[PDB]
């Protein structure tokens, strides 16, 4: 057969004419709405940008989950690793960053917009057309680009895919604007890595991975940056997802990345089957980098909130069921188990970040003491539902909890009704 | 005395079966190791002759 | 001119097969290629015979075709060294990558050198107080030695070393070098920012004030340019020991980068592999580069280098061919930092050469001793306690468990690195607070103080001072009722007029990506080359 | 040191070097054993000569074995140990006693070199690091 | 190991005795034919013996 050679390194077509399109790991789109129109071709294996084109991560980027943006904050130019077991809610995680996006870019301005990337490697086709579905109706698709390559295309388009649905996300960052992009199952493009490299007959390593299986995400994850205000100020926030085996986080791939990313988002399966949804370990999830870019409010409230909840894990399994009960700290027993209560969370239904610090100060500081734990999460919606709408405008505008606003936030919450009691 | 050791023999099956299961899990990954490591030595030591 | 220009034979990713007709250059020469779309440069590693050389390149190797002219230099990889690379990033081929222009260099010196000789060794086993009370007491830091942080991917090894730069690097007279070998980007630039502030790194005409050359060979590299960045970043430190005389300090932010970068270039060599899957030539890659990292007669290396242990395996051949090159190991354990211990250093691992009677004194020497043996002595109850609980001990091996329970909360400490994501402020321990508080818990001085009292404390002084705020806590749930009373016309004005003084940010749709964008017309058919190399469709033949 | 010599192959040497120095070693106190002295050899880091002789025959592109190990890695000890003996009378009566130093891994003493001299040498001295922080130097099992 | 069972073969067959044949080590039999297998020409088998063990 006749090879012909197109003349240029491996490119992706990028542009604002991959919004709203569903994309293989090559750049030809696959939905059935025609060629893409208003893009340009780049390439898919572009270096890093420097130390001197990066700044501090300044700026939250929002998720719109409460156990993520109180415990584990998240800026704009981070990589953070959504960890855990199959079937732990890794994507629904990922998928309330996308679904929220579209809620926050309706208010502000232009250039403080985000523009998601969604790259499915190794999924179920079926679970693929579920979720562009689901960025349709709730109207994420404006904003989203989905590159996938599922479980039955090639092993070089699924080694490619995160790279392409990086270039078409790099986009976004090198023009000013903000970029997030996701690797659905990290772990996945290095099993298609893995195929490729022993069909090339290439010495195998450890769990015989190749050699340059760390260059592999090491190469991918340093493309998302926040740029320094001399090119242009625009971020790329990567989600990379590692699914684990059995909770054992010392593989080689999952090590890999830990190495690799800012922090982790550890979902254990242990919390994900006792309700607690999403079950995010609270012990071992940290974000370094994020940390500084949080929420202020969110920040002064969530201090206390995880605080409470490390001393929580102190009477963690052993509350009685060890040897004895004490009863002195019963307190901290029937308050971690309401911060718990606080932080669990339906699915495809993110929270605007000035409802989730009320929804936290209202149980950090104790106005939900007298609700029994059967019914906080019908306390906590009642509690942004009764207080009045005003308070949400000034604690977003503020940006803080300001002495004039605690003062009003404390009169508006001794007036609801909470269930029961 | 009888229901006290009840109850920390009931705290001992519980505590030597989480050790358990974490162990299986240690073995598991150590079979797994063990397959692959012996077979990279055989395929390293046959495309050293063929 | 035809000759001494090679033209590239294959490119096997990063390894380029050069061909020179007339004249081979050396190993461990480098070239250049011309024609490329960075300044990609070749070092020869291998003479593959029928006049082929075989090279690593220092960058991406993407648009490289086999008939590329490539240039011999005659010479090594020659990087700026001198005291104008101070205050300067340089990459691995010793480029500025700080954009303040080019390096004022005293001198250009190759990157690959022969270990200082027998004869130029220094036998000066002096102490180097770190301020760590888990480092200070168990495995206390040779001044001119070399010290290895063995980590495990999230355990603490980086916060570790840029506290060891907190603490003993401002206190140091010489110049200090910052290799960073395939790490983060953005640590990196944080690094970067953090010296400039400290005013360790002064820019522009203050420039030759600075203490510090960052090398940078950051983990978006290719694998030839992590393999030699460690060579540039000695090559600085070794111009101020040898030349300049100076006590150099050489920060190697995860030195098994080296070792990993040479095993994804070894499987396109063409080598047999070594065990679990590294090249056959770890000892000796590794043997060659550490054992230029010493204390010579004229001048002193006091390295810091992290350990990447690649899937918490300490038996893994890297982090193994490691140990043998150091003095001073810190290996940090995963399930340390699970209990909260920061820094998470295995004191039952982490070992010195100084940690000798005839060194360090018989009184620090006999409480390091102490405390490893109760620390052991806890660890041999550890399944005896999980299977059956603490009421099956002894009333002596109870106080074995209390006691030992309570200094590996004291080996804890708080950094002041640490500071900005845990919020308490950092403690410097002195040596002798070190000695003199784990003297206390070991006699049982401390027996009446709590287990969490010893957490994150600095001194002995300061665990006394948190077992009365333990227990002024507990009293104050009966302290007082806060009310907050007749404060609503002071200063707060309302909630319907603070709605009022908000400022409304013009929320705009039509979101316009279309400035400054170009839109190439990309058509349907796939544009390919024919044979006279003109753009042109797809054939109808398959 | 007037009784000493010292072989020293460091790590910055060759492989070949390494390799080749517990022989080196081995040949100059073999003169004391065969001129009626005795002798005593300490092959430190006998585990580092197996690895030096494994770089040479891996980059010889001679095939691998246990842990890529060649299939003599046996015979590169068995031969260098067996020269440490005690002669006959007619022979001089001199001797030559060694002391090859093995470092195991997270004590596997089922490794593939360990057990290699463990059937070579007379006498182990076991030495654990689980005895040496229970105050027990030497650390001997 | 075949040159004493020879010496053990003839004086069973030959003599027509009744022989004791001390053999210490017959792993080390075992081993010396995996020291030569790979430069032989045989790729191994399990876990680092001759395919021929
Ligand atoms: N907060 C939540 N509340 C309730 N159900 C949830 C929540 N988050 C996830 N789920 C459910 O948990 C299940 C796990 O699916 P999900 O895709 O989130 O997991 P996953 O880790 O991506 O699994 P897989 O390994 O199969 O890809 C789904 O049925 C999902 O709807
Ligand atoms: N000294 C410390 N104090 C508190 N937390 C720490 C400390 N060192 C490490 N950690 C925790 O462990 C993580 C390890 O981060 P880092 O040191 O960058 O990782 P690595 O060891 O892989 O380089 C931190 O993000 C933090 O959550
Ligand atoms: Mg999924
Ligand atoms: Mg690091």
């Amino acid at each position: 057969d006749l090879v012909y050679r197109t003349g240029q390194i491996v490119n992706v077509p990028i542009g604002p004419g991959t919004l709203g399109r569903v994309t293989d790991g090559l750049g030809q789109p696959i939905d059935g709405k025609g060629p893409l129109t208003n893009v340009r071709s780049s390439l898919v294996e572009v270096k890093a940008p420097g130390i001197i084109a990066r700044q501090s991560v300044r700026e939250p980027l929002f998720t719109g989950v409460k156990a993520v943006d109180a415990l584990v904050p998240i800026g704009r130019g981070q990589r953070e690793l959504i960890i855990g077991d199959r079937q732990t809610g890794k994507t629904a995680v990922a998928i309330d960053a996308i679904i929220h996006q579209k809620n926050c870019n309706e208010q502000v301005p232009k250039a403080q917009r985000v523009y998601c990337v969604y790259v499915a490697v190794g999924q179920k086709r079926s679970t693929v057309a579920q979720l562009v579905k689901l960025f349709t109706q709730t109207g994420a698709m404006r904003y989203t680009i989905m590159v996938s390559a599922t479980a039955s295309d090639a092993a070089p388009l699924q080694f490619l895919a995160p790279y392409s649905g990086c270039a078409m996300a790099e986009y976004f960052r090198d023009t000013g604007k903000h970029g997030l992009i996701i690797y659905d199952d990290l772990s996945k493009q290095s099993v298609a890595y893995r195929q490729m490299s022993l069909l090339l007959r290439r010495p195998p390593g450890r769990e015989a991975f190749p050699g340059d299986v760390f260059y592999l995400h090491s190469r991918l994850l340093e493309r998302a940056a926040k740029l320094s205000k001399e090119l242009g100020g625009g971020s790329l926030t990567a989600f990379p997802v590692i699914e684990t085996q059995a909770g054992d986080v010392s593989a080689y791939i999952a090590t890999n990345v830990i190495s690799i990313t800012d922090g982790q988002i550890f979902l254990e399966t242990e919390l994900f089957y006792k309700g607690i949804r999403p079950a995010l370990n609270v012990g071992l999830s940290v974000s370094r980098v994020g940390s500084a870019a949080q929420f202020p409010g969110m920040k002064q409230v969530a201090g206390t909130l995880k605080l409470e909840l490390a001393q929580y894990r102190e009477v963690a399994a052993f509350a009685q069921f060890g040897s004895d009960l004490d009863a002195a700290t019963q307190y901290v027993l029937e308050r971690g188990a309401r911060l718990t209560e606080m932080l669990k969370q339906k699915q495809f239904a993110p929270i605007p970040i000035e409802r989730q610090t009320v929804a936290v100060y209202a149980a950090t500081k104790g106005f939900l003491d007298k609700v029994r734990v059967q019914d906080i999460v019908a306390a906590e919606e009642a509690v942004i539902s009764q207080v009045n709408p005003a308070v949400f405008k000034i604690l977003k505008a503020n940006g803080k909890i300001t002495p004039a606003l605690d003062a009003h936030l404390k009169a508006e919450l001794r007036k609801v009704k909470l269930p029961g009691a | 005395e009888h229901a006290s050791r009840m109850s920390a023999m009931e705290n001992s099956t519980k505590s030597a079966g989480e050790m358990l299961g974490k162990l299986t899990l240690d073995y598991n990954r150590k079979r797994q190791a063990t397959i692959t490591t012996e077979l990279i030595e055989i395929i390293a030591g046959a495309s050293a002759l063929m | 001119p035809a000759i001494d220009a090679g033209y590239v034979s294959q490119v096997i990713g990063p390894v380029v097969d050069v061909r020179f007709d007339g004249e081979l250059p050396s190993i461990l020469s480098s070239l250049e290629v011309e024609g490329h779309s960075v300044r990609l440069v070749l070092e020869v590693a291998q003479h593959m015979g029928d006049n082929t050389v075989r090279c690593i390149a220092m960058d991406s190797t993407d648009g490289l075709v086999r008939g590329q002219k490539v240039v011999d230099t005659g010479s090594p990889i020659k990087v700026p060294v001198g005291r104008g690379t101070l205050g300067r990033i340089m990459n691995v081929i010793g480029e500025p990558v700080d954009e303040q222009g080019p390096i004022d260099a005293a001198d250009i010196w190759s990157i690959h050198r022969e270990a200082p000789e027998f004869t130029e060794q220094s036998t000066e086993q002096e102490i180097l107080v770190t301020g760590i009370k888990v480092v200070d007491l168990l495995a206390p830091y040779q001044r001119g030695g070399k010290i290895g942080l063995f980590g495990g991917a999230g355990v603490g090894k980086t916060v570790l070393i840029m506290e060891l730069i907190n603490n003993v690097a401002k206190a140091h007279g010489g110049f200090s070098v910052f290799a960073g070998v395939g790490e983060r980007t953005r640590e990196g630039n944080d690094l970067y920012r953090e010296m400039i502030e400290s005013g360790v790194i002064k820019l522009g005409a203050e420039r030759g004030n600075s203490k510090c050359t960052l090398v940078y060979g950051q983990m978006n590299e290719p694998p030839g340019a992590r393999a030699r960045v460690a060579l540039t970043g000695l090559t600085v430190a070794e111009y101020f020991r040898d030349i300049e005389g100076q006590d150099v300090l050489l920060f190697v932010d995860n030195i098994f980068r080296f070792t990993q970068a040479n095993s994804e270039v070894s499987a396109l060599l063409g080598r047999i592999p070594s065990a679990v899957g590294y090249q056959p030539t770890l000892a000796t890659d590794l043997g060659g580069l550490q054992e230029r990292i010493t204390t010579t007669t004229k001048g002193s290396i006091t390295s810091v280098q992290a350990v990447y242990v690649p899937a918490d395996d300490l038996t893994d051949p890297a982090p193994a061919t490691t140990f043998a090159h150091l003095d001073a190991t810190t290996v940090l354990s995963r399930s340390i930092a699970e209990l909260g211990i920061y820094p998470a250093v295995d004191p039952l691992d982490s070992t010195s050469r100084m940690l000798n009677p005839n060194v360090i004194g018989a009184e620090h020497y006999n409480v390091a001793r102490g405390v490893q043996k109760v620390l052991q002595d806890y660890k041999n109850l550890q399944d005896i306690i999980a299977i059956l609980g603490m009421d099956e001990l002894s009333e002596e091996d109870k106080l074995t468990v209390a006691r030992a329970r309570k200094i590996q909360r004291f080996l804890s400490q708080p950094f002041q690195v640490a500071e900005v994501f845990t919020g308490t402020p950092g403690k410097y321990v002195d040596l002798a607070d070190t000695i003199s508080g784990f003297q206390g818990v070991l006699t049982g001085k401390y027996d009446d103080l709590p287990e969490m009292a010893f957490y994150m404390v600095g001194d002995i002084k300061e665990v006394k001072e948190k077992a009365d705020k333990m227990a002024k806590d507990i009293a104050s749930r009966k302290e007082a009722d806060n009310k907050k009373v007749s404060e609503e016309l002071k200063d707060i004005p309302s909630l319907d007029k603070l709605v009022s003084e908000i400022k409304e940010v013009v929320i705009e749709e039509d979101d316009g990506l279309e400035e400054d964008f170009k839109a190439e017309a990309l058509s349907s058919e796939t544009v390919v080359l024919n044979e006279e190399g003109k753009s042109v469709p797809l054939p109808k033949k398959n």
